[PDB]
C-alpha cells in the first residue's frame, strides 16, 4: 500500500508499505501532535496513540 | 559587489545582493554569533563566537536549530510553511543582516526579529520572514537570529549550572549584543534598536523588556500576538524540573549533574522523540519546554514584574489578529478540523472548554461556559465554534496582551494597539478560521510585493502601508506619519483605544475584548483561589 | 336599581352603580366571605362566613387588613398610592364584584384579582385597582378580595395547628370558592375563571397553580411582575419559625401552643411594630412573613413543583416591566434616592450588590459585579445606577418569571410573555427609575379613561388596547383578536418570544434577559453550592 | 418646631414639637423601612435607628 513515512524530525513522504499495514503515531491527549507514520502496526502507550490501516492507501494520514 | 564585503569584530564576511521589485538589497546570512552548543555545551548558556581567519561565506541561511517537525497534515501548506526549511543541527546559532543598497551613509534604525513557534520550533530562514522588502521600502537595517528551542533551548533543572534553563533567551540576547558592536558595520544605529516578534517571539520580546541585563540592548518593542505573561509563555521551577526529569527518565537517565551529563550523551532526535510526553496532559496551546521563572533571567513572574515595573522612556507597539484561537483547536478540540467546517455540537463544545482551558476546576469551566455561550442560541454549531475559538484566543493571547498593554501604558510608556483583521487571499487554512494566529506576519514583512507570489494589487499597497507603520515606530516610537491621514491614538488604560488593520483605512476602536478579559484577568483568578 | 339587589348563598346584598365615560356598572363592595379572624381566630385558616338575615350593605369598600403603613416619603404620591385607604382591622376578609349593566344574560368570564404588597401590605380598595372600566369596556365580571398579610396572614410555626401559616393564601382560596357558588348570581361563569395578580399577587397566582386543592377553582392565570419561585416569595420552615419566635420574643412571649396563645393576646399594632425586626438583615426586596414550604399548601418548594408538574390544559400570561428593580433601591442601597438622580459611585455600587443580593458569598458577589459591569466604563455613575437596578430586578422578578415561563411552556402549557415598557405620564417617581415595579397596573385596569385623572388621549387608547388583551386572554386563553393586527406569539422555551407593550404597536422579541438569567438560574446555583 | 408624627400604622402628619427635637425611627439595616416620627429624641437599638433634629423644621423627614 502507498502510505506516509516520517519521524519526529523529518517531513512526511510517500512510501510503499505493501501488504503490511500502516501507522500513525501521535500524542494520545491534546495537543495530539503527530510523532510519526510508516509501515506496520506498532504498540502505543499512555502517551503514545497508534492508529493502523490498510485498504484506503495513504490512509495513515 | 564591493558592499558585499564587510568586517565585524570576528572577521571578514561575504554576502549577496537580493533582487526586489524596487531595487537590490545587501544581505549577509549565517553570521556565526556563538560557539556551537555541541555535546558538553548542550543546555549551557551560549559562549561568544571566537574570531575567525579568512572570510566567512554569508550568502545562504544557516542550519535550523534542532526541533520537532509538525506533520499533522502531510503536504498541507498552512502547516508546512512553518517547518524547518534547512538541515537541522545543534550547530545553529547564526544570525542575519539585511541592509539597504547602497549601504546607508548615516546610522539608520535597526529592527531585530525574534520568530515564534511555541519555544519548540521556528527558524530565521523561513520564507515568510524574508526582510528584503521591508529593508528596501523603509530603508532600515534588519537583523534576525536563530535561538535554541525545545529541550536544547529550555530544558531546565532550576538552580543547576549544567542545565540552568532560559538559554534560548540567552542566545537571543547574545545576538542583540552582537548587534551593538557590529550593526554599525552595515550602517545600523545601535542607539536605535527596536525589537519585534510574533507569538513566542513576542513573549521573548516581553521578557527582554522585563530582564534588566537585556535593557541596554534595545530601545523599542513590538509584541505581535503574544506576551511574556501568557499561561503558556513560562513554567515554574517546580513544573520545570518535573518535566526535565520526566524526559530524562523516558530516555534512560540516570543528582542534577549526573542527569544532565547523561542527557548530553543522547542523540538530538532521541530527546525530540520524547519532548511532548512531558506535557501535563490534555490542552491546546501549551508547550513542554519554555522560559522558567528562576530568579535569574527573570527575578519574578512576568506578571509580578509587569505591575511593579517603571516603563518611562519606552515606546511599545502591541497587537493581535482577528481570530487568534482557531488555529490551535485542530490539534485536539473534539469535532475540529481543517478538512470541514468544524460545526461542533454543544457536547463537543463543553468538552472543548476543558482542552482549551487546561488545569482548571469544574466550577471554573462552568464559568467559562456561562460567558462564552449565546443563551439565545445555546446549541448553534456555528456560534459554538467561534466561541471555543475566542476562549482559546482570549485566554492565551488577547487578554494577556490587553493587560500588559494597560499596565505598560499606565506606568509610563507609550503604547499603540492594533487588531489585524484582514484575511490573506492566499490563506490555505479553511475559511472558518478567519484571520488565524501568525498570519499578519507575511504582510508586515511585505511578502505581497514578491512577484512569484499571487497577492492582490490592494494587498501590495496594504503591505506597504503596514511596513511604514512598523518602520515609523522603529524610527520615532510612533506609527503614524512623521499628516492628514487617519490618526492612530496611543492605547491608554482609560479609553483603551486601538485601530483595525485591514484594507479599509485606520478605524479607531475602544475596548480590546474588555468584557471577556475582565473574566480572565479579574474574576477567574479569585474563583480559582477560592477553590 | 333593581339590579343592585342580589342574593348569594349567604343572603341579600345591596350594591351601587358606578359611573363611567362609557356607561354605568353594577358593583357590590364589601361582601363578607369569611368569619372575622379575631382573637382566637387570629393566625388560623379562615372559616366560611355564616349566613346572615336581612340585606348587607355592599355600597362601600370594607376595612383594609391590618398592616404596616409605608411612610418613607411623607406626603409623596408614588409611595402613598399603595398605603391603606380605609380603616385597618383584623376584621377584613371581604371581597368585591364588578358586573356589567345590565347584568349579562349568559354566563360571562370572570377575572379574579389578587393584589401585591410583598405579603405585608395591600388592599382591594386601592384606587389603582378599580374594576369599573375593565368591566364596562370588555363586559366581563371582575372579582377582587382582601387577604390577611404580615404576621396575621403568614406568621408560621410549621407543624402547629394554632399557627400553621399560609392562612393568607387560604383566604384567597376561600374567596375563589365563594366565586364558584356565587359568581353566577352576578352573571359570572364559574367554568371560566382567570386569575391575575401583580408582585406578591402574581406569586400567589403561581402558588394556586402549584397547589392541587386550588386547581378546581380557576382555569387561567396571569402573573404580572412576580412568580412563586422568587427568592422573596417563600421562606423555609426553619427560617419561618426562627422569625415567628423572634417576633414572640420581642413582644414578650412566652411550646408552640403557649407561644401562639400569648401572641393572640397582643394588640395588632404591637405585632406590626416588630414585624421588620425579624428580617435576617441587610437586603432590599425581602419581607418578614411570606408563604411557607411546609408540605401542606405546597408539598414542595415552588421550584421543585414547577419542574415536576404537568401543565397541559392550562394557558398562562406572564410579564414584567421595563425597570423592575429601580423602585426598591431607595430603601437602603447607598447613594439611591427619589430626590436626586442617584448617580452612584463605583464604591456605592459594589456595596449595593450586597444589599440587592442578600445572603450570598463574597465570591458570589464578585460574580455579580463581573457580569453587571461595563468594563469599558467601570466608573460611569449613570450605568452603575441602571446596573444595580437590573441586578435587583433580574434576581427578584425577570429571571424567576423567565424560568417559570419556560418550564410551563415546555411542559404542556400555552404561555404568552410581555414587557410593559411605557412610562405613565403621571408617574410621580423620578425619571431615572423608568417604568418601575407595579406601574403597569394603572393601565391594565384602564384608569386613564377616568376624567378626574390627566392621562393623554393616546394613553386612553393604550389602556383600552391592553384591557382587550387581558379580556381576550380571559375569554379564549389567547391575547390577540378572536386579525390583521400584529400577532403576539406564544412564549416557547425555544425561541423565547415576547412582545413590548408601549404606545407603538406590538413588537415581537426573542430572549427575556436571557444572557443575564443564565447567570442567576444556571451558574450562580453551582457557584454557591460549591462554596 | 413643625415636625412629622406617626406610628407604624398611621400616615405621617404635621405636628408642633416646639423646643423639643424631633425624631425619625427606621430599621437600621435595609430594608430601612420608616417605623415612626415624632417629637423628642428616643433611644434606638440594633434594629432601631433613631435620627434627631431641630433647626430645619419638618426635618425629621
Ligand atoms: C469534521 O472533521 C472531524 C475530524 O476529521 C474527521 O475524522 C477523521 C478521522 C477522518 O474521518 C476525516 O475524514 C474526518 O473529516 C470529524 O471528527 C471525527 O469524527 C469521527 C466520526 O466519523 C470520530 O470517530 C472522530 O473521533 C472525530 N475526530 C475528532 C476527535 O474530532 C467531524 O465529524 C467532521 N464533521 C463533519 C462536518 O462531518
Ligand atoms: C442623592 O440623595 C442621597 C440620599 O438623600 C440625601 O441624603 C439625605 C440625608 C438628605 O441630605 C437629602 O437631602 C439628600 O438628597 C444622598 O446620599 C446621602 O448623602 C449623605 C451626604 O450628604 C450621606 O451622609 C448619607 O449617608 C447618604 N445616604 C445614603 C445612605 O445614600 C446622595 O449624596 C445624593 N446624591 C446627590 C446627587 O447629591
Ligand atoms: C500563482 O502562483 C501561486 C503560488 O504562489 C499558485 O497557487 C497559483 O495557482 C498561481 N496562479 C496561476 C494558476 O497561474
Ligand atoms: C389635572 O389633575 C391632576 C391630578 O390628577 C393634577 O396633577 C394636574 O395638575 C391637573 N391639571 C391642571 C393643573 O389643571
Amino acid at each position: 500500500t502507498m502510505c506516509y513515512s516520517h519521524t519526529t524530525t523529518s517531513r512526511a513522504i510517500l512510501t510503499n508499505c505493501g501488504e503490511n499495514s500502516c501507522y500513525r503515531k501521535s500524542r494520545r491527549h491534546p495537543p495530539k501532535m503527530v510523532l510519526g507514520r510508516g509501515c506496520g502496526c506498532p504498540p502505543g502507550d499512555d502517551n503514545l496513540e497508534v492508529k493502523c490501516c490498510t485498504s484506503p492507501d495513504k490512509c495513515n494520514y | 559587489d564591493a558592499e558585499l564585503l564587510v568586517t565585524v569584530r570576528g572577521g571578514r564576511l561575504r554576502g549577496i545582493r537580493l533582487k526586489t521589485p524596487g531595487g537590490p538589497v545587501s544581505a549577509f546570512l549565517g553570521i556565526p554569533f556563538a560557539e556551537p552548543p555541541m555535546g558538553p555545551r548542550r543546555f549551557l548558556p551560549p559562549e561568544p563566537k571566537q574570531p575567525w581567519s579568512g572570510v566567512v561565506d554569508a550568502t545562504t541561511f544557516q542550519s535550523v536549530c534542532y526541533q520537532y517537525v509538525d506533520t499533522l497534515y502531510p503536504g498541507f501548506e498552512g502547516t508546512e510553511m512553518w517547518n524547518p526549511n534547512r538541515e537541522l543541527s545543534e550547530d545553529c546559532l547564526y544570525l542575519n543582516v539585511w541592509t539597504p543598497y547602497p549601504r546607508p551613509t548615516s546610522p539608520t534604525p535597526v529592527l531585530v526579529w525574534i520568530y515564534g513557534g511555541g519555544f519548540y520550533s521556528g527558524a530565521s530562514s523561513l520564507d515568510v520572514y524574508d526582510g528584503r522588502f521591508l529593508v528596501q521600502a523603509e530603508r532600515t537595517v534588519l537583523v534576525s537570529m536563530n535561538y535554541r528551542v525545545g529541550a536544547f533551548g529550555f530544558l531546565a533543572l532550576p538552580g543547576s549550572r549544567e542545565a540552568p534553563g532560559n538559554v534560548g533567551l540567552l542566545d537571543q540576547r547574545l545576538a542583540l549584543q552582537w548587534v551593538q558592536e557590529n550593526v554599525a558595520a552595515f550602517g545600523g544605529d545601535p542607539t536605535s534598536v527596536t525589537l519585534f516578534g510574533e507569538s513566542a517571539g513576542a513573549a521573548s520580546v516581553g521578557m527582554h523588556l522585563l530582564s534588566p541585563p537585556s535593557r541596554g540592548l534595545f530601545h523599542r518593542a513590538v509584541l505581535q500576538s503574544g506576551a511574556p505573561n501568557g499561561p503558556w509563555a513560562t513554567v515554574g521551577m517546580g513544573e520545570a524540573r518535573r518535566r526535565a526529569t520526566q524526559l530524562a527518565h523516558l530516555v534512560g537517565c540516570p543528582n542534577d549533574t549526573e542527569l544532565v551529563a547523561c542527557l548530553r550523551t543522547r542523540p538530538a532526535q532521541v530527546l525530540v522523540n520524547h519532548e511532548w510526553h512531558v506535557l501535563p496532559q490534555e490542552s491546546v496551546f501549551r508547550f513542554s519546554f519554555v522560559p522558567v521563572v528562576d530568579g535569574d533571567f527573570l527575578s519574578d513572574t512576568p506578571e509580578a514584574l509587569i505591575n511593579a515595573g517603571d516603563f518611562h522612556g519606552l515606546q511599545v507597539l502591541v497587537g493581535v489578529v482577528k481570530d487568534e484561537g482557531s488555529y490551535f483547536l485542530v490539534y485536539g478540540a473534539p469535532g475540529f478540523s481543517k478538512d470541514n467546517e468544524s460545526l461542533i455540537s454543544r457536547a463537543e463544545f463543553l468538552a472543548g472548554v476543558r482542552v482549551g482551558v487546561p488545569q482548571v476546576s469544574d466550577l471554573a469551566a462552568e464559568a467559562v461556559v456561562l460567558h462564552y455561550t449565546d443563551w439565545l442560541h445555546p446549541e448553534d454549531p456555528a456560534r459554538l465554534r467561534e466561541a471555543l475559538s475566542d476562549v482559546v484566543g482570549d485566554h492565551n493571547v488577547v487578554c494577556p496582551v490587553a493587560q500588559l498593554a494597560g499596565r505598560l501604558a499606565a506606568q509610563g510608556a507609550r503604547v499603540y494597539a492594533y487588531v489585524f483583521e484582514h484575511r490573506a487571499s492566499t490563506l490555505s487554512w479553511p475559511l472558518w478560521m478567519g484571520v488565524p494566529h501568525g498570519y499578519e506576519i507575511e504582510f508586515i514583512f511585505g511578502i505581497p510585493l514578491d512577484p512569484s507570489r499571487n497577492y492582490t494589487a490592494e494587498e501590495k499597497i496594504f503591505a506597504q502601508r503596514l511596513m511604514r507603520y512598523w518602520a515609523n515606530f522603529a524610527r520615532t516610537g510612533d506609527p503614524n506619519e512623521p499628516p492628514k491621514a487617519p490618526q492612530w491614538p496611543p492605547y491608554t488604560a482609560g479609553a483603551q483605544q486601538y485601530v483595525s488593520l485591514d484594507l479599509r483605512p485606520l478605524e479607531v476602536r475602544r475596548g480590546l475584548r474588555a468584557q471577556a478579559c475582565a473574566f480572565w484577568n479579574r474574576f477567574l483568578p479569585k474563583l480559582l483561589s477560592a477553590t
